[PDB]
């Protein structure tokens, strides 16, 4: 058989794909549970559990015909029940009943669902999901959504078996392979905290003919031995390896593999820095007084202060800590919405946003939001913004320097360097008598409990956070909605609770930002809708409530996977996250072999996306 | 979906 071996870094808190919105869960369940549709190797949306589908001429009704060679299996591969249309009724009602953290995906989309969630109704029969028969699912939407079918690639629209739900009770979705049923490409054979995640190909999967690895082993990787990835690839143990140009070894590695180093493209995942606007936990701090803590709570609410940090943050220096100084810019991402995520009038998103910046002051004049460059770093602009921030803050009683807490795993040696680059950059521009980045090195438990796996905003224990967003569906709102005060998926990382809209949120204008998202969402013409979100992204950039840093991709690696064999998706969890369609080979791919395949793939992709948009009309009732 | 920054150092 053929095996794919690599590493992972995030143990999941849960397998509950209906309740979670953390990538740590969806990345795994992508290989274990299928939804209505999935991706091919070119980003087209193709059949999955649903073998055919139609949309009504008004775009409000979506009907899906399910194949009937699709079944649920236990973790050991034993057949449990056939997949049926009722499973999608069960899935959506469950996510609603348990107040899923990804309800923003469907709450304002499925007819009557918002009424059901908020208690304005009690009868799920009024919610727009119906099992017409065992093979037929029908969704009724509030308004037309061209990106609706792309939403079915997110796990909150995945099916679940009601009898298994009843039989398991509160044990469903726990971090145990037996806590869920399986209908996707793989079974999960081992899930051991901080040790390994292991998949076995399900031979009775309905699309087993498209699964080309029989085993997938992911070994836990905590960052303390970065040479482990190349060392294991060279020994024949890993199918791939990400390289670290800053490393001791890279000189020898560079010469040994000079014809094999492959650079990926930047993808649609966007990382950015944010501040904690309502910090309540100080277990990890260097501040020793309450005047310091309150002075920091003040500074992060001041826009001039946030812009000073934004302009004092050297992204090239930051990227060089992980990519070497040659590839330092290859990962730079300068918006939350990627610059080419959508096109308006033939010009893409980043250009339009750069034009909307014209109404947000002198410090944005002629800005360029293209990937692969730093338009933000500007020391003298940072010094001017801080001078105004200090005049305004000192009148409030604020004491300087402003101390800002940033956490990092004590094992993450590359991350320690990146965070040290940020401390060095900001303190170099503004002066350590004005700002001090206090680096907090924590255990894995302290890092997760105060950051990514914290369950409340109050538990966030930092002043500065570095997080990221993966698009859930093909519309700019998947990114920009995450800071809205009603249901923002990222709000807690800012120290705010969705549905509370306290005065710190109003002090930075997030209520205004939220109001703009509401008006932008009502727009149904794509060109305007996108232009309205471009204006919103521009507002967010000027606010500097986020400091866009880097994307995924753009990194060097050695590979024994076949180029462009796996599925690809701009949004969702059925693209690179899935080990379906992926193929391994014996020979280390050469740089020239990958480039020839990329050129072939780029041409096949343009033709395939073309025929796919033409096929769409066949599906209208 | 919420992405951890950690993953980018092996991805």
């Amino acid at each position: 058989s053929k095996t794919y071996n690599y590493v992972y870094s995030s143990d999941p808190s849960s397998l509950n794909y209906l309740a979670e919105n953390r990538a740590a869960t969806s990345d795994i369940v992508a290989n274990l549970v299928d939804g209505l549709l999935e991706n091919d190797q070119y980003g087209n949306i193709i059949p999955s559990l649903a073998e055919d589908w139609t949309v009504s001429q008004d775009g409000l009704t979506y009907t899906y015909k399910l194949r009937k060679d699709a079944k649920w299996f236990t973790s050991e591969g034993e057949e449990y029940a056939p997949v049926t249309a009722q499973d999608f009724v069960t899935g959506l009602q469950y996510a609603a009943d348990k107040k899923s953290e990804a309800l923003y995906l469907v709450q304002d989309s499925v007819a009557g669902l918002d009424d059901y969630i908020t208690g304005k109704t009690s009868d799920f029969s009024t919610v727009g999901v119906k099992a017409l028969d065992d093979q037929t699912v029908q969704y009724t939407l509030v308004k037309p959504e061209l990106y609706w079918n792309s939403k079915t690639l997110a796990t909150i629209l995945f099916p679940v078996n009601a009898d298994f739900l009843k039989s398991k009770g509160d044990d469903f979705g726990k971090a145990d392979p037996s806590s869920i049923l399986y209908n996707g490409p793989f079974l999960m054979k081992a899930l051991v905290s901080k040790s390994a995640i292991e998949y076995k190909k399900n031979p009775n999967y309905w699309d087993a003919k498209n699964v080309f690895v029989d085993d997938v082993k992911l070994t836990y990787y905590d960052g303390s031995d970065q040479e482990s990835l190349e060392r294991n690839f060279t020994a024949g143990a890993y199918t791939t390896a990400r390289l670290f140009p800053n490393s001791s070894s890279y000189e020898g590695i560079k010469e040994k593999y000079k014809n094999n180093i492959i650079y990926s493209m930047q993808n649609s995942t966007s990382y950015f820095f944010n501040f904690n606007l309502d910090r309540k936990s100080y277990n990890y701090t260097s501040k020793t007084s309450d005047i310091e803590k309150k002075s920091t709570q003040e500074a992060v609410l001041n826009k001039n202060f946030r812009q000073a940090i934004n302009f004092a943050f050297d992204r090239t220096s930051y990227g060089a800590q992980s990519e070497g100084k040659e590839g330092a810019t290859k990962i730079l991402r300068n918006l939350v919405v990627p610059p080419n995520f959508v096109s308006i009038k033939g010009k893409d998103f980043g250009e339009v946003v750069a034009s909307k910046m014209v109404n947000y002051g002198k410090e944005w004049q002629g800005i360029n939001f293209a990937d692969g460059q730093d338009p933000y770093y500007n020391p003298e602009k940072a010094k001017a913004k801080f001078a105004e921030a200090k005049k305004e803050l000192e009148a409030k009683g604020v004491q300087f320097p402003i101390h800002l807490d940033k956490t990092v795993e004590v094992t993450d040696k590359v991350g320690i360097q990146g965070v040290s680059s940020i401390k060095q950059s900001i303190e170099s521009v503004l002066g350590s008598d004005n700002v001090v980045i206090d680096i907090q090195q924590l255990t894995s438990d302290e890092f997760d409990s105060s950051g990514y796996f914290a369950q409340t905003a109050a538990q966030k224990d930092y002043d500065l956070y570095h997080g990221g967003w993966g698009p859930d569906y093909q519309d700019p709102s998947t990114y920009l909605d995450i800071f809205n005060t009603n249901s923002g998926g990222f709000l807690q990382n800012l120290g705010l609770e969705p549905g509370e809209a306290n005065d710190k949120a109003k002090a930075v204008g997030l209520d205004v930002y939220t109001q703009m998202l509401e008006e932008a969402n009502k727009e149904q013409d794509p060109a305007k809708r996108y232009e309205k979100y471009a204006d919103i992204q521009a507002w967010l950039i000027d606010s500097s409530l986020v400091l866009p840093s880097v994307s995924r991709g753009g990194t060097p690696s050695l590979r024994r996977t076949v180029p462009f064999a796996a599925a690809y998706g701009l949004t969702g969890t059925k693209g690179v996250e899935s080990y379906k369609y992926l193929k391994v080979q014996d020979k280390i791919v050469t740089t020239d072999e990958y480039a020839k395949a990329r050129e072939k793939w780029l041409k096949e992709k343009e033709e395939s996306n073309k025929k796919a948009q033409e096929e769409l009309a066949k599906h209208v009732k | 979906a919420i992405q951890s920054e950690k993953a980018r150092k092996h991805n």
